[PDB]
């Protein structure tokens, strides 16, 4: 997965969380060989607001 | 370690220096605009020492 670095701060960064439950939806395929790195880059996500 | 020690310590002073802060956008009741704008300040003050 290119990889997409940001840091969750503003209530308004939800667009980068929302892209990949937008793009789970459409290739299942795709998404179950690249879902390792989506999940560190999502699991930075979780330290931050929970 | 995953996420840097020296940093997450740092954390812990805005988490509660920003709570202190409150307290007096309460006695001088500002407009939520302004009281918002200085603890968005202490967000990116916060994520650049990272």
């Amino acid at each position: 997965l290119k990889k997409i670095a940001e840091s969750f701060e503003d209530p308004s960064s939800i667009v980068v969380v929302l892209e990949f439950i937008l793009f789970a939806l459409f290739f299942p395929t795709e998404f179950n060989r690249i879902k390792g790195d989506i999940q560190n880059v999502l699991l930075l996500f979780f330290s931050r607001w929970y | 370690t995953v996420t840097n020690e020296f940093a997450s310590r740092f954390r812990t002073i805005v988490a509660t220096l920003a709570n202190v802060v409150n307290e007096r956008a309460v006695q001088d009741d500002m407009q939520k605009a302004t009281r918002s704008c200085t603890k968005q300040w202490l967000r990116h003050l916060e994520t650049q020492f990272d």
